[PDB]
């Protein structure tokens, strides 16, 4: 937790697991409110044995800690390997939700977002629909990192990424968020070549891990 | 189907109401006729001119009065090439006034289908319950409903299309009663699980095939963005 000097307290833990539940090497994880209950959590795509996605969240404690994880959305029409989740608020709800990033063996990639919702008291992500799409070979997904926020300021969620061109280019691009979580086309932004910015050699500050 | 003395052809249905008509009116002696050419026409008491033409070519075809309702007229090949619409859709019971009907679940698990009867007036009455079924004969979780005259009656029926727990799918059909009501559902077609999924089908009803019985269209969106129209 953070004090008002600036600096960090003493770590403690809350939610635990047992060896040989939850395998570290299955674990996608993404931040953010889920819940528009003023604290941020966790979230978690598993990699369901058969490769499957479950997504499990984790709420987040008064005192800052974590409580038991339950399921808000799973899927096995999707590849667990080829799916890079992403958390923020994409249609200006208030509680954040989450978009999968798939990178299809066909060569060509889509974003899916499902949107967070509450029927019937319970807590879930809802259907996910294709927000944003490109043609095959027009972006390899390991060439590029990602970076979510509200680049306008319009108080919807967009994501933007710096991508490394076949020509050794940095290229940054955004895709900015209609009031119904569809995309926009992306809209360029400060490039340069390979000897100025080189790709390889620089890491984005972000608020999960990869 | 009937021509009538002051040489109009109209169509008439079973509320005794004209639903189509050529308006070849005040022409006494006037005949209907369908000629080698395959197109359906209206001349006068001349023999030779033209009051009304359907305006088709099909050499070798028919003009059939269907069962369903309308009149088509089909050529050699079995194909529609032009039909006067004059049908009723989803008339439950035949009186030729569209009608509707809903599939309710009660909260107590068991559900019921309840019909709504079209009046004279333009007006819905009061529904009646049919196909009354005990809790735990139908998971309702995951099934679409289709209307439509699935069979050729005259009388609309009605059709569900349903997924299983076993990831299985089922076509379900029941055909509409004289008094309005239904009959007990029976599968009129079923797949293996693996097949099709409840969660990508987009059914259609409709007469697609033009055979005079509707049948039933899918918009089937696959998991890997590719999409297919099945039919059938
Ligand atoms: C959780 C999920 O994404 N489920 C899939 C689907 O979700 C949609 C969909 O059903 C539409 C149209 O019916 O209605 C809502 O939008 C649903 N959304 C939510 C959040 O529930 O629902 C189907 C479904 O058949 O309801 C899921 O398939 C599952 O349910 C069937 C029928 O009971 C059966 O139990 C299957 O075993 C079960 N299928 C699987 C593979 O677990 C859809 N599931 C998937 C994985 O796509
Ligand atoms: C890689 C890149 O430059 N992408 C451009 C970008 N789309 C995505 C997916 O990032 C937009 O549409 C452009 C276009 O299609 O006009 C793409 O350019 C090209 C050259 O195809």
């Amino acid at each position: 937790t953070s004090t008002d000097r600036g600096t960090f307290n003493a770590p403690f833990s809350s939610w635990s697991a047992p060896s040989g539940s939850w395998l570290r090497s299955r674990v996608k994880s993404v931040v953010g409110d889920f819940d528009g209950d003023g604290r941020d959590d966790l979230s978690v795509f598993y990699g369901q044995g058969d490769d499957t996605v479950k997504t499990y969240v984790f709420p987040a404690a008064p005192d800052g800690g974590f409580t038991t994880p339950a399921v808000w959305w799973q899927s096995a029409s999707l590849d667990w390997n080829r799916t890079t989740p992403h958390a923020g608020d994409f249609n200006g709800d208030g509680r954040d939700d989450t978009l999968v990033w798939y990178d299809y063996p066909d060569g060509s990639d889509k974003t899916s977002t499902m949107l967070s919702e509450r029927v019937s008291g319970k807590d879930r992500f809802g259907s996910a629909k294709v927000t944003l799409s490109s043609p095959p070979g027009n972006l390899d997904v390991t060439r590029m990192q990602f970076l979510t926020g509200d680049y306008d300021g319009d108080g919807r969620d967009d994501l933007a990424t710096l991508n490394h061109q076949a020509d050794g280019t940095v290229k940054m691009w955004t895709w900015t968020a209609r009031p119904d979580a569809m995309f926009n086309g992306g809209i360029a932004g400060w490039s340069a070549p390979a000897s100025s910015w080189v790709f390889g050699s620089a890491q984005f500050f972000t608020t999960y891990p990869k | 189907l009937t021509l009538r003395a002051d040489g109009d052809l109209v169509v008439v249905s079973n509320a005794g109401k004209t639903l189509w008509s050529t308006g070849t009116a005040g022409h006494l002696g006037a005949t209907a006729r369908f000629t080698d050419s395959g197109n359906l026409t209206v001349v006068d008491a001349d023999g030779t001119t033209v009051l009304w033409e359907s305006a088709t070519t099909a050499p070798g075809g028919s003009a059939v009065l269907q069962d369903r309702g309308d009149l088509v007229v089909r050529d050699a090949q079995g194909a529609s090439q032009w039909a006067a619409g004059t049908e009723v859709r989803h008339d439950y019971n035949g009186d030729g006034r569209s009608d509707m009907a809903a599939w309710y679940n009660y909260t107590d698990g068991r559900d019921a289908i309840h019909t709504f009867l079209g009046g004279t007036d333009g007006t819905l009455t009061k529904p009646l319950k049919s196909y009354d079924v005990a809790d735990g004969v139908w998971d309702t979780r995951a099934m679409k409903y289709l209307t439509g005259d699935f069979n050729g009656d005259g009388r609309g029926d009605t059709a569900v299309l349903k997924g299983y727990s076993d990831t299985s799918v089922k076509l379900w059909v029941a055909l509409g009663r004289a008094d309005g009501g239904f009959d007990a559902p029976y599968t009129a077609w079923s797949t293996p699980a693996g097949g099709f999924h409840i969660s990508y089908m987009t059914p259609h009803a409709g007469d697609f095939n033009g055979d005079g019985r509707d049948d039933v269209a899918v918009w089937y969106a696959y998991a890997d963005g590719s999409t297919k129209l099945w039919t059938f």
